[PDB]
RNA sequence: GGACGGUGGCCAUGGAAGUCGGAAUCCGCUAAGGAGUGUGUAACAACUCACCUGCCGAAUCAACUAGCCCUGAAAAUGGAU
């Protein structure tokens, strides 16, 4: 595995911190990040989103490159800054859409109501989109 | 709430027979005779058959806490049973931090001697019970073996053991040394 | 909510058993939810699969018998942790594809291990601040390229016997495959048949 | 030193046990009630605290 | 035995990832699973619970209530149904 592997999340977003982050603390794991490593990651993790941003990143031994998952709390906070419903519908289609489903209308019906934070009626008489993604 | 009747019944294997005279039950089996009296509770107790033998415990219009004695003595009389054919075993085993446990077994297995229990020069002189032989095991390095057909002769001699390596004026939840009661069970695991 | 659950439950398994009449009975022995949800996305395309209360399960196919004969020899074989897989397809295909997705469980602690396998003489391949358990279960192990290595072959463990807290951790941090078992198939059930 | 299942032995006796919050009489770590008359076998019971 | 996926759910952040805290309680797999009753890990992790299932084959559980008894209930010369 190139003798090294960077397979570790962070949950770090938003401000860049650095040195008030804990990436320096994470260090140590690997040796081949440090500030020069973190730096470049924030770099390009200052958006997709504006909050903690929970991401991994993947290691070409002097850079990294980083992939945010579709979190659902996630992605609506970057969206927001009513009912939206085509951006929600949209959304998904991007993400893993695993949910252990057994048909498209289960992820929409997680993301509404993960939403709450009312959107309810729609779960409760939905009759929309149902088989809208495949 | 007086019940009319409260029974229950105990098979005995064939190996084994139970004579009553009256509430003494004498138990011969293989390993040994083992006799108890009951008169202390007031029961009926009776052998059925010529074919399986079981033993009913019988009590008439008692209340609940003589009910509760019924299920004791047909238990009394299993552990007789199991302890004249299969025999009961105690396990034990010495654990300490620093100083070793050394164990010696005088006579016959009836005397223990426990000589460095944490590090101090007295000398524990433990008795068993009669019937019950104790032993330094083979395949443990720290392991003494109690062997006998009474179950409350062999338990109280592994009490004795127990209770005779204790620690005094320390705190017990860090100072953990002692002989400890490691498992039950029977000879000949039959 | 009991009531309703447990009727609802009961028109499933009847729909269910009508409308599929092709289905093999199959034991779980200590399996995941992990390995439920895995199961249930790579059988779900073809075929389904059911596992629940065996009472439910004995109930469902007694009562309501009347609707089709040749079932009720099924009720003095369904025991223990079972339940059943219903498909259109045939035995060989199911059986092949189901036998070959067995996830490799891992060496959990308090679980018997009927199987035996042994640690071969290897790198570790991780950091030398380990060597704890190791010295522990009373093994061998000496620096070498800033590496632990096995410089003996020890015995593991055997065959029926209970896994302590540190084998447990030492197959854990070890990577490598120790006995694993799965969802296996008791016997089937084609139309009022029963074979392996 | 002590290996862990001869410290687990010997914490079965000494450690995983209930204390009475009224009169401190070690009970079994299943008991419910305190088995002693002078607490009036009281059902206040708690952990018997761990070294850690 | 399982006690999950999104999700190491959002705002709290220096780790709080289910449990130092603020809000809300989604969906699906279904046998069930609280985006958590507790232990704890610096934090991970590893456990436990409520929830379901397997073995077990007949009744069981909970909260109150009030009779007797017990705890509450310690004084001086030796003593008072
Ligand atoms: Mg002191
Ligand atoms: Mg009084
Ligand atoms: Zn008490």
């Amino acid at each position: 595995p190139n003798e090294i592997k960077v397979v570790y999340l962070r949950c770090t977003g938003g401000e860049v911190g650095a040195t008030s982050a804990l990436a320096p603390k994470i260090g140590p794991l690997g040796l081949s990040p440090k500030k020069v490593g973190d730096d470049i990651a924030k770099a390009t993790g200052d958006w997709k989103g504006l909050r903690i941003t929970v991401k991994l990143t993947i290691q070409n031994r002097q850079a990294q490159i980083e992939v945010v998952p579709s979190a659902s709390a996630l992605i609506i906070k970057a969206l927001k800054e009513i009912t939206f419903d085509e951006i929600v519908n949209i959304a998904r289609q991007m993400r893993h859409r695993s949910l252990a489903r057994e048909l498209s209308g289960t992820i929409k019906e997680i993301l509404g109501t993960a939403q709450s934070v009312h959107p309810h009626d729609i779960i409760d008489d939905i009759n929309s989109g149902a088989v809208e993604c495949p | 709430m007086k019940t009319i009747l409260s029974n229950q019944t105990v098979d005995i294997p064939e190996n084994v027979d139970i004579t009553l005279k009256g509430r003494t039950v004498i138990v011969k089996g293989p390993r040994g005779t083992l006799r108890r009296d009951f008169n202390h509770i007031n029961v009926e107790l009776s052998l059925l058959g010529k074919k399986k033998k079981r033993l009913r415990v019988d009590k008439w219009w008692g209340n609940r806490k003589e009910l509760a004695t019924v299920r004791t003595i047909c238990s009394h009389v299993q552990n007789m049973i199991k302890g004249v054919t299969l025999g009961f075993r105690y396990k034990m085993r010495s654990v300490y931090a620093h100083f070793p446990i050394n164990v010696v077994i005088q006579e016959n297995g009836s005397l223990v001697e426990i000589r460095n229990f944490l590090g101090e020069k007295y000398i524990r002189r433990v008795r068993m019970r009669p019937g019950v032989a104790c032993s330094v095991s083979q395949a443990q390095k720290d392991e003494l073996i109690l062997e006998g057909n009474d179950i409350e002769l062999v338990s109280n001699s592994a009490a004795l053991i127990q209770q005779a390596t204790t620690v005094k004026n320390k705190d017990i939840r860090k100072f953990l040394d002692g002989i400890y009661v490691s498992e039950k069970g029977t000879v000949q695991q039959a | 909510d009991r009531a309703t659950w447990k009727s609802n439950y009961f028109l499933k398994i009847i729909q269910l058993l009508d409308d599929y009449p092709k289905c093999f009975i199959v034991g779980a022995d200590n399996v995941g939810s992990k390995q439920m949800q895995q199961i249930r996305m790579s059988l779900r395309g073809k075929a389904v699969v059911l596992m629940g209360k065996n009472t439910m399960m004995r109930k469902a196919i007694r009562g309501h018998l009347e609707n089709n004969p040749a079932l009720e020899k099924l009720l003095p074989h369904i025991r223990g942790n079972v339940g059943f897989v219903f498909t259109k397809e045939d035995l060989t295909e199911i059986r092949d594809m189901l036998l070959a997705n067995k996830v490799p469980a891992a060496a959990r602690a308090g679980a018997i291990a009927p199987c035996e396998v042994t640690v071969p003489a290897q790198n570790t391949g991780l950091g030398p601040e380990k060597t704890s358990f190791f010295q522990a279960l009373g093994i061998t192990t000496k620096i070498s390229r800033g590496t632990i290595e096995i410089l003996s072959d020890v015995q593991l463990i055997k065959t029926g016997d209970k896994v302590g807290a540190s084998e447990a951790t030492l197959l854990n941090m070890l990577n490598i495959s120790p006995f694993s078992f799965g969802l296996v198939i008791q016997q089937v059930f084609d139309n009022g048949s029963i074979y392996n | 030193i002590i290996e862990p299942s001869l410290r687990q032995l010997a914490q079965k006796y000494n450690c995983d046990k209930m204390i009475c919050r009224k009169c401190y009489a070690r009970l079994h770590p299943r008991a419910v009630n305190c088995r002693k008359k002078k607490c009036g076998h009281t059902n206040n019971l708690r952990p018997k605290k761990k070294v850690k």
